[PDB]
RNA sequence: GGUGAAAUUCUUGGAUUUAUUGAAGACUAACUACUGCGAAAGCAUUUGCCAAGGACGUUUUCAUUAAUCAAGAACGAAAGUUAGGGGAUCGAAGAUGAUCAGAUACCGUCGUAGUCUUAACCAUAAACUAUGCCGACUAGGGAUCGGGUGGUGUUUUUUUAAUGACCCACUCGGCACCUUACGAGAAAUCAAAGUCUUUGGGUUCUGGGGGGAGUAUGGUCGCAAGGCUGAAACUUAAAGGAAUUG
């Protein structure tokens, strides 16, 4: 019987949305589905800022950022545990971490 | 087996006078030989420098300028404005959810004959007391905002030469002029001319190039 | 009183040659036998003769044309490619 | 067997019985 | 301030690391050495180990050619590919600032489409 | 014997008072009474003839000269034309793509006429019967019908012998092979139905 | 906020007085009775130029219609075609005094 | 290069990387959401033209003109089909490198039809909300989209109203959400899946144990692949739904 009252992710009044390509396995899943996570980081990561700010010219300067929006299919997100299985009731909560 | 790096010479790259710091750096080309001029492999080169390096301020931190060298003389190479782009990091940061992204572009020739495509970008903003979470524009807003931005692009570029446009961009007179026209319509946070592409170039004319370079 | 179902003009060919070619010929034969609109006189009097040439029965203007139809598909698209490139040169 | 392929299985059969019936015209 | 400014273009994919230095114009490259040159692995071509190890020779060759300063432009594979920076990309950038070369003006140039050109793997994914 | 029409184009004699008629291959849209301007300073409309240097890249042209003043060579067949790819003012040279798919470099003074040759889709209609192929070649030359070389006797051909109609040796023939050895597939670098689909690089 | 042209000619057709065709407009162009001539875009450059030289002479306003003599006649609400229309009496229609 | 690890492959004809310029074909990123529009399939760069549409507003008009529908008709993803164009990318078949006891596969390389387009076919998808339409009634909550009303609201410019944009209240019509259970249900759950043994507002459609079977046959449409219509003999005590504990 029906598992989620959203079925997959949210459509409710459309009927078709273009698919997107999974970022890990390269699957096809409708963009309405497909767990998406914003990925922002510094170019210099963690320990390098020391040796980066010392070797660098300029006073200060600043750290640029890498901005990437990841799309997973249901298979990869579960396997990469970008998400995990919750209890019958806990599944209902759409609220973030 | 030659370790060719003792072959080549060194030339000092010169920026246009429309900028502040006019010594960009250096570069190497092989030594001029019979049936190879080092000016040949020198000419078509294009250099991308940050406008922070050019103007010296960090308010220009993103905004890269392409600089193409037309001619070389006596270890110096004179470069002209080849275009401007926005440094993807800066571009990505300004794109955010819960807002309308508006883009516009126009292609227009300048007074000196230069065919240019210039791009603009803006975003809607919540304002003051606004309790709704998104602040998207209506379609009718964006149509009229794009019409206004392009009106200004064609106007500001039409009367001007390649240097006036350059001289206009550094202060960002266009951004401010855009915000003025647009606020009757919709709040419109940020705003920029984010790119300018060289499409057609006139015939050589060292005269205009020496007037830009040289005297100072 | 509808006469043929499928063949139309190609009932002349009867049974012969195989349908696929009878169909294929049906296409171009209706085209070449069809009457067309004239650019100059604005009536539909243009007929073919001698494939490639299309003359108007009223105003007697004759136009080089496609084999079995007046305008070639790739012609008209070339017609614009030239106007497009010619306007580049004069403006 | 998976219901799509059993639908393919019987589609092939039907073609072959149309061919065999076509022998006698 | 002086120095002399080259550009270090670092391409880090997931099977290799690219450490490539040219002058302010991409013509006339100074020093280019990758990760598969410093090990015989085929797996460890992309390891941070080789990435650091490759940026030694470049920076040694930058001194020998005389480039004292670098701008760094870092890129993933891009196009229809991964888009996520490769593992060697941080080690390489660190080894370059660690070798005594002066850094500045880092940007991420990995190529992104306006959404083109259907991606590999055929809609059912690469399934394992 | 020509698919495509010809259009008869009347000029004034420059050095004597009289008419001079020229026979042009009608360019699909050319028409009776239309004016046709000829030379370097002609406009870019269809049916006028220009030098090749004097047109932009992308310009599609018909009956273009091989050397300037040979009064036309390339792409005269019904439906055909040549596209100008580019120009090279170092020795006056425009490179063009010929209907065969090949890329040719000729002198930009080589003239062509704007547009494509008329007569459209002639080869798209099935001949349908031999009598149509008959009248076809009647007006052309005696190439038709054709008797297969396997159908003849060894005396009549290399395909020759019998008891079974068969070629019995490779039907691809050395380029350097002697006339009377050359029938079948001649210089072929390959054979078979290709499925390649690219008519040029 | 714009009335096109055919909408203008429609009023001229019920409320005005007009003549159609190359003969009756020149019969009208000579006599001075014509305030407008509307020429089909596809009539020949000679008939355009003889109509022109009958107009510039007579101080008569010449509208170059955009379209063929098929659509021109539909624009005057007739089932046949006309290459040229001559306006004698403007009716409730403003065609003379408008931007045209 | 490529992978978990390899290999097939490409390379001192300089592969890969870098630079300048150009060619082709497809796609339309980020903005993009429990947001919008269309009868459904479906629909995302700009600008122009072409006719269309809901809702709202209305002391305008007609006056029962309607609701639902056998037959009949329009549209109908993808694949596939016919001629022509196109043919970058991905990629059925095929061919390969590996894995494996085998490996016709899953992973790797090459790649045909295809993928795009014109003009024709085809008429099917878990074409899903697995939920016919029109009408009335029965309960609470806060967001959001479109229109309208109400304000000595706020923020805008030389403060000038405007128009905008925002804020609060109201109200119609939307895509949805949250709580509840008066009620319903085999339960999962349902704001309809309620107002049904206290059984009746109007109407279309479909099912009657599981198999055989969506087969056979006839008919019909289709170029074909196929679609629509669609049995029976015989076989069998279960098949199945939801929930529960292991
Ligand atoms: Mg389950
Ligand atoms: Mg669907
Ligand atoms: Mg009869
Ligand atoms: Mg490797
Ligand atoms: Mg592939
Ligand atoms: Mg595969
Ligand atoms: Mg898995
Ligand atoms: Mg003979
Ligand atoms: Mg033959
Ligand atoms: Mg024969
Ligand atoms: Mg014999
Ligand atoms: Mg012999
Ligand atoms: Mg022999
Ligand atoms: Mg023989
Ligand atoms: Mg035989
Ligand atoms: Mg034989
Ligand atoms: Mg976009
Ligand atoms: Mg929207
Ligand atoms: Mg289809
Ligand atoms: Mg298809
Ligand atoms: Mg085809
Ligand atoms: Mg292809
Ligand atoms: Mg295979
Ligand atoms: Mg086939
Ligand atoms: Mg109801
Ligand atoms: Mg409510
Ligand atoms: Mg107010
Ligand atoms: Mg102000
Ligand atoms: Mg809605
Ligand atoms: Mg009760
Ligand atoms: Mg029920
Ligand atoms: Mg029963
Ligand atoms: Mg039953
Ligand atoms: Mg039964
Ligand atoms: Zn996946
Ligand atoms: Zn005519």
């Amino acid at each position: 019987p029906k598992k989620r009252a959203s079925n997959g992710r949210n459509k409710k009044g459309r009927g078709h949305v273009k698919p997107v390509r999974c970022v890990n396995c390269s699957k096809s899943i409708p963009k309405d589905k497909a767990i998406k996570r914003m990925a922002i980081r510094n170019i210099v990561e963690a320990a390098a800022v020391r040796d980066l700010s010392e070797a660098s010219v300029y006073p200060e300067y600043a750290l640029p950022k890498t901005y990437n929006k990841l799309h997973y299919c249901v298979s990869c997100a579960i396997h990469a545990r970008i998400v995990r299985v919750r209890s019958r009731e806990d599944r209902k909560n759409r609220a973030p971490p | 087996v030659v370790d060719p790096f003792t072959r080549k010479e060194w030339f000092d790259i010169k920026a246009p006078s429309t900028f502040e710091n006019r010594n960009v750096g250096k570069t190497l080309v092989n030594k001029s030989t019979g049936l190879k001029s080092a000016s040949d492999a020198l000419k078509g080169r294009v250099v991308e420098v940050c406008l922070a390096d050019l103007q010296g301020s960090e308010d220009h931190s993103f905004r890269k300028i392409k600089l193409r060298v037309d001619e070389v003389q006596g270890k110096n190479l004179l470069t002209n404005f080849h275009g401007m782009d926005f440094t993807t990091d800066k571009l990505r940061s300004m794109v955010r959810k819960w807002q309308t992204l508006i883009e516009a572009n126009v292609t227009v020739k300048t007074s000196d004959d230069y065919v240019l495509r210039i791009f603009a970008i803006a975003f809607t903003r919540k304002q003051a007391n606004q309790v709704k979470r998104h602040s998207y524009a209506q379609s009718s807003h964006i149509r009229a905002i794009r019409k206004v931005i392009s009106e200004i692009l064609t106007k500001e570029v039409q009367g001007s030469t390649l240097a006036q446009l350059t001289s206009k961009l550094i202060p960002e007179v266009i951004n401010k002029e855009i915000e003025n026209a647009t606020k009757d319509i919709f709040p419109l946070q940020n705003i920029h001319v984010r790119k300018v592409k060289l499409l057609k170039q006139p015939k050589f004319d060292v005269g205009a190039l020496m007037a830009l370079h040289g005297e100072g | 009183a509808k006469r043929t179902k499928k063949v139309g003009i190609t009932g002349k060919y009867g049974v012969r040659y195989g349908s696929s070619l009878r169909r294929q010929v049906k296409k171009l034969e209706i085209q070449q036998h069809a009457r067309y609109d004239c650019s100059f006189c604005g009536k539909k009097t243009v007929k073919r003769g001698a494939a490639g040439i299309w003359t108007c029965s009223c105003c007697k203007k004759t136009v080089a044309g496609g084999a079995y139809t007046v305008s070639t598909a790739a012609a008209a698209t070339v017609r614009s490619t030239i106007r497009r490139l010619r306007e580049m040169v004069e403006a | 067997m998976r219901a799509k392929w059993r639908k393919k299985r019987t589609r092939r059969l039907k073609r072959k019985r149309r061919k065999v019936r076509a022998r006698s015209k | 301030n002086s120095q002399v400014f080259g550009v270090a273009r670092i391409y880090a994919s997931f099977n290799d690391t690219f450490v490539h230095v040219t002058d302010l114009s991409g013509k006339e490259t100074i020093a280019r050495v990758t990760g598969g040159m410093k090990v015989k692995a085929d797996r460890d071509e992309s390891s941070p180990y080789a990435a650091m190890l490759a940026a030694q020779d470049v920076a040694a060759k930058c001194k020998e050619v005389g480039i004292t300063a670098v701008h760094v432009k870092i890129r993933a594979t891009g196009g229809t590919r991964t888009k996520t920076p490769g593992p060697g990309g941080q080690a390489a950038l660190r080894a370059l600032a660690r070798s005594g070369l002066r850094i500045g003006r880092i940007e991420d140039v990995t190529p992104v489409p306006s959404d083109s050109t259907r991606k590999k793997g055929g809609r059912r994914g690469r399934r394992l | 014997g020509r698919g495509a029409p010809l259009a008869k184009v009347v000029f004034r004699d420059p050095y004597k008072y009289r008419l001079r008629e020229e026979i042009f291959i009608a360019n699909e849209g050319v028409h009776t009474g239309q004016f046709i301007y000829a030379g370097k300073k002609a406009s870019l409309n269809v049916g006028n003839v220009l030098p090749l240097g004097s047109v932009p890249e992308g310009t599609i042209v018909s009956n273009v000269e091989e050397k300037p003043g040979d009064r036309g060579a390339l792409a005269r067949a019904s439906g055909n034309y040549v596209i100008i790819i580019g120009h090279n003012p170092d020795e006056n040279k425009t490179r063009v793509r010929l209907p065969s798919g090949a890329k040719k470099v000729i002198s930009s003074d080589a003239r062509g006429v704007i547009g494509v040759i008329a007569g459209g889709g002639r080869v798209d209609k099935p001949l349908l019967k031999a009598g149509r192929a008959f009248h076809k070649y009647r007006l052309k030359r005696n190439s038709w019908p054709k008797t297969r070389g396997v159908a003849m006797n060894p005396v009549d051909h290399p395909h020759g012998g019998g008891n079974h109609q068969h070629i019995g040796k490779a039907s691809t023939i050395s380029r350097g092979a002697v006339s009377g050895q050359k029938a079948g597939l001649i210089a072929a670098r390959r054979t078979g139905l290709l499925r390649g689909s690219q008519k040029t690089q | 906020s714009q009335e096109s042209i055919n909408q203008k000619l429609a009023l001229v057709i019920k409320s005005g007085k007009y003549t159609l065709g190359y003969k009756s407009t020149v019969k009208s162009l000579r006599q001075g009775k014509s305030k407008l001539i509307i020429i089909a875009a596809n009539t020949p450059v000679l008939r355009k130029s003889e109509l022109e030289y009958y107009a510039m002479l007579s101080k008569t306003k010449v509208y170059y219609f955009q379209g063929g003599n098929n659509e021109l006649g539909t624009a005057v609400g007739k089932l046949f075609r006309v290459g040229v229309v001559s306006i004698l009496e403007a009716g409730d229609s403003d065609i003379l005094t408008t931007l045209a």
